RNA sequence: AACCGGAUUAGAUACCCGGGUAGUCCACGCCCUAAACGAUGCGCGCUAGGUCUCUGGGUCUCCUGGGGGCCGAAGCUAACGCGU
RNA sequence: CGGUAAUACGGAGGGCGCGAGCGUUACCCGGAUUCACUGGGCGUAAAGGGCGUGUAGGCGGCCUGGGGCGUCCCAUGUGAAAGACCACGGCUCAACCGUGGGGGAGCGUGGGAUACGCUCAGGCUAGACGGUGGGAGAGGGUGGUGGAAUUCCCGGAGUAGCGGUGAAA
């Protein structure tokens, strides 16, 4: 049926980036358009916006990347190179402010949903909340 | 004198033996054939040629290949009528990256030349007035313009990658820019420079690899004429 | 199959030849195993292409489905390979 | 390791390591991400059930609203002493000892948040199912029927072998 809407996003997001595409069409939630804002503001992605496709509304993704680069192999490095679930459908993963992992000695997120709404790892840590740990982007 | 003299003859190339990757420089299949968006060429024209007026003024060296059919002369010509080195019957394994040892041919060729013009332009064992006499003919054929070349060139400038990829290789193992006519053919993700264009018409090879040996003297001073190319041009 | 003979062989409870019961077939009822093999559980979403082919549909060079094969981007794998 | 040149056995000299000890055996955690929550795997290495149907169970699309069980936050109670930890003392040092400090999950209680998971109410149509029209197929069950071949029986004609093997019997 389409088990994990979050993992297929963040998935649809790794597998894109990893043939070097310009833009992403996921299918559209309002806890979906949250982490790519969290994504965007971070500068992971360029952004996102709404669309129409088919009569039904999907998200278009456009992500970012490094410069080209030198000898053999001239793939960019990716701007995002890390991007994976952590609480899931099978074993849901729930943290309190305390417990808050801190991603790559600080070079990366952690997306994390709270009762005052979706944020990033120091948002949270800062607003002293915790909650359901989402993912992580590095 | 460009823009019309593209759409002449050079446009479009190839059907289905094509690279996704060059999905973008394609106006259309219509016919059944691969059409190629002209404006686009010359888009990747000037950024090409910047990196040719540069490379040149500052005096660098860039190093012509082209084994194949069409190109095979043409390549031999444009190359000298620019004083440029070449490689135009077959690129050897590591003429960039075995270089040093690739070198001591033509060390050891122009030892020949020494012994051509000699006390020995008459004398010598007389079946060495073959041996060697003739072992300086894969010398000759081979090491024509590669002979010219004393240090790693500056850029390479290859006429279909595809059909070359063996040097392009080479290239960017060793961080050389690689500048190439390309078509549908081949991948453009590792050419550095890219000359969108059709890589088979010997109008389109002459048209274009001549041009960018306007601006390698033209960066210089005492450009010449429409040049020694159209070598049986029907 | 078994078995009864002819051979061959150092022997030949075998391979080769001549016969031959159960069985192989049909009805009904049992057994429930296999290199029961794609040695790859089922479902869904995502990620280049080329080529051959079965069966649909369209505006029928070809396009759009559903199946069957090979080659192979990215990636994976100890490797061999797998690769819409 | 040892079969006449043994740094591997036994003695010598010498050397290395610990030292009032040094070795040995047993048992425990370790290294062992070798039961893998952290942290593993299954085409050919150990490993996909012979196939379906579906019971319980696990899991569950888009939007809105109510509740506040899961989850998060703040206070507060509990968490004995000894131990462990950080200090500062006392036996000439230390071992030992003492004084003081600092923590903590888990659980009760009061208050709060509602993004996610649950639940309740209502909505959607992209999942699933149905309608209509069309298609290919050695998919299954029942009856029936057709021709080529072998074997047997009757008839004609007809004669000395046939069959079988590597060769034969
Ligand atoms: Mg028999
Ligand atoms: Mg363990
Ligand atoms: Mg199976
Ligand atoms: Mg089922
Ligand atoms: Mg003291």
């Amino acid at each position: 049926m389409l088990t994990d809407p979050i993992a297929d996003m963040l998935t649809r997001i790794r597998n894109a980036t990893r043939v070097y595409k310009e833009s992403t069409d996921v299918p559209a939630s309002r806890f979906k358009e949250e982490i790519l804002r969290i994504l965007a503001r971070e500068g992971f992605i360029k952004g996102y916006e709404r669309v129409d496709v088919d009569g039904k509304p999907y998200l278009r993704v456009y992500l970012k990347y490094g410069p080209r680069r030198q000898g053999p192999d001239p793939r960019p490095e990716q701007v995002i190179h890390h991007i994976r679930r952590i609480s899931k459908p099978g074993r849901r993963v729930y943290v309190g402010v305390k417990e808050i992992p801190r991603v790559r000695r600080g070079l990366g997120i952690a997306i994390l949903s709270t009762s005052k709404g979706v944020l990033t790892d120091r948002e949270a840590r800062k607003l002293g909340v915790g909650g359901e740990l989402i993912c992580e982007v590095w | 004198v460009k823009e019309l003299l593209e759409a002449g003859v050079h446009f479009g190339h190839e059907r289905k033996r094509w690279n996704p990757k060059f999905a973008r420089y394609i106006y259309a299949e219509r016919n059944g054939i691969h059409i190629i968006d002209l404006q686009k060429t010359m888009e990747e024209l000037e950024r090409t040629f910047r990196f040719i007026e540069d490379l040149a003024m500052r005096g660098g060296t860039i190093l012509f290949v082209g084994t194949k059919k069409q190109a095979q002369d043409i390549v031999r010509m444009e190359a000298e009528r620019a004083g440029m080195p070449y490689v135009n019957q077959r690129w050897l394994g590591g003429m960039l990256t075995n270089f040093k040892t690739i070198s001591q041919r033509v060390h050891r060729l122009e030892e020949l030349e020494a012994l051509f013009a000699s006390p020995e332009i008459e004398e010598r064992p007389k079946k060495e007035q073959v041996r060697l006499k003739h072992e300086l003919e894969r010398l000759q054929k081979y090491l024509s313009g590669f002979r010219l070349l004393k240090r790693l060139p500056d850029a390479i400038f290859v006429v279909d990658p595809t059909k070359e990829a063996i040097a392009v290789r080479e290239a960017r193992k060793l961080f050389i820019p690689v500048i190439a006519l390309a078509d549908t053919d081949s991948d453009p993700d590792l050419v550095d420079y890219i000359i969108p264009g059709n890589d088979d018409a010997i109008r389109s090879i002459q048209l274009i690899l001549s041009r960018a040996v306007d601006l390698i003297i033209q960066a210089r001073g005492g450009v010449v004429e429409p040049s020694p190319s159209y070598a049986l041009v029907q």
